[PDB]
C-alpha cells in the first residue's frame, strides 16, 4: 500500500475519510464519475479541479511524524489524521531506521489510541471498586502517601518503574523524582527482563 | 406649587444600558426562536452532507 503509486492498493482507513467528495455513496459517486468522463473537454481542466480541491484537503487531514511506540527497529513515520481519525501511517524515505519498511503493529497497529476503554480521569481505590477522581485530589494523595512512607520508614521504602514505552524525558524525569526529590536509588525499567544481560 | 422648569433626568449608566440593549436582541431571538432553530437544523445537515466542511477547506486553503 506503501509503495503503490496510485489507489490501486490503499489502506482502508483512507477509503471515504480523504476527500471532501469521497464520503458520497458509491451508488451516486459511480455516476458522477461517468457523467464528468463524457463531458470532459480536457484533462487538464479536470486536473485543476482536482488539484484546487487536493490543496484543500490541508485543512482536515494532519500530517504528523512520530516514532513506533512499539519495537526496538525505530521506524519513523507521518501518522495521516482527519480530526482524531487515523487515516493511514505513511512511511517517508527520509526515515533513519527504516525508511519506507513498517510492520502491521506500527503500519496499522494504532487503533489503541482511540479506544473506548482508554483512562480519560485519575482513580482513587474506594474500597472494592475505583472512584474516578479529580487530578488534584490523586495528586494530593500521592503527594501525602509518598511523604509519609518516607518520613515513617525511609526514602528506600518507595521503588519506581519507567517504561520503556515512554520517552526518554519521561525516563529522566522518573529517576529525578526517585532520587532527587524522594532520596532513593530504587529505580528501574523493563531492561531488567530483557537485555540487563 | 411655583413654576419650575429644571428637570433632573434619571441615571441611566452605561451597563444598565448595556443590558437593555442585549435583552432588546434576546426578545428578538425569542420572536424569531422558530426561524433560528430550523436555520440551525439546516446548518446542521450542510455540515453532516459534505457542505460546510468544503466551505471551511475552500477559504482555509
Ligand atoms: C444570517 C442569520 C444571522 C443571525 C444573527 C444571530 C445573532 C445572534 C445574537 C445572539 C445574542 C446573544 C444575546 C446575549 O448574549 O445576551
Ligand atoms: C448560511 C450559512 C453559511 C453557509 C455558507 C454561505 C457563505 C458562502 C460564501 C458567500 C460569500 C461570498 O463569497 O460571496
Ligand atoms: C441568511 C442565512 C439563511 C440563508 C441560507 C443560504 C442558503 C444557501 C447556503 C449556502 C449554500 C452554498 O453556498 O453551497
Ligand atoms: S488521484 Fe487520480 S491518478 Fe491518483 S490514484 Fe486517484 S484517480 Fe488515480
Ligand atoms: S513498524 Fe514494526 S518493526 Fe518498525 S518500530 Fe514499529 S513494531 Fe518495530
Ligand atoms: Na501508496
Amino acid at each position: 500500500s506503501t509503495v503503490c503509486p496510485c489507489n490501486a492498493m490503499m489502506e482502508k482507513g483512507m477509503e471515504g475519510e480523504a476527500g471532501y467528495l469521497t464520503g458520497i455513496n458509491n451508488e451516486t459517486l459511480r455516476p458522477m464519475i461517468e457523467i464528468t468522463k463524457g463531458v470532459e473537454t480536457g484533462y487538464g481542466s479536470i486536473l485543476a479541479i482536482s488539484d484546487m480541491e487536493s490543496a484543500m484537503r490541508d485543512e482536515r487531514i494532519k500530517k504528523t511524524k512520530t516514532v513506533c511506540t512499539y519495537c526496538g527497529v525505530g521506524c519513523s513515520f507521518d501518522v495521516w489524521t482527519k480530526g482524531r481519525d487515523i487515516l493511514k501511517v505513511e512511511p517517508q524515505e527520509e526515515a533513519p531506521a527504516n525508511g519506507i519498511s513498517t510492520c502491521v503493529k506500527g503500519k496499522f497497529g494504532w487503533d489503541f489510541v482511540n479506544s473506548e476503554e482508554r483512562l480519560t480521569k485519575p482513580l482513587i481505590r474506594e474500597g472494592d471498586h475505583f472512584r474516578e477522581a479529580e487530578w488534584e485530589e490523586a495528586l494530593l494523595l500521592i503527594a501525602s502517601k509518598f511523604t509519609e512512607l518516607k518520613e515513617a520508614f525511609g526514602p528506600d521504602s518507595l521503588a519506581f518503574i519507567t517504561s520503556s514505552k515512554c520517552t526518554n524525558e519521561e525516563s529522566y524525569l522518573m529517576q529525578k523524582l526517585a532520587r532527587g526529590v524522594i532520596g532513593t536509588n530504587n529505580v528501574d525499567n523493563c531492561s531488567r527482563y530483557c537485555q540487563s544481560p | 406649587a411655583k413654576a419650575i422648569k429644571r428637570i433632573q433626568k434619571i441615571e441611566v449608566t452605561e451597563e444598565d444600558q448595556r443590558k437593555r440593549d442585549l435583552r432588546e436582541i434576546e426578545d428578538a431571538l425569542i420572536d424569531h426562536k422558530e426561524a433560528i432553530l430550523e436555520t440551525l437544523h439546516m446548518l446542521g445537515h450542510m455540515n453532516e452532507r459534505g457542505v460546510l466542511p468544503l466551505l471551511r477547506g475552500l477559504f482555509g486553503q
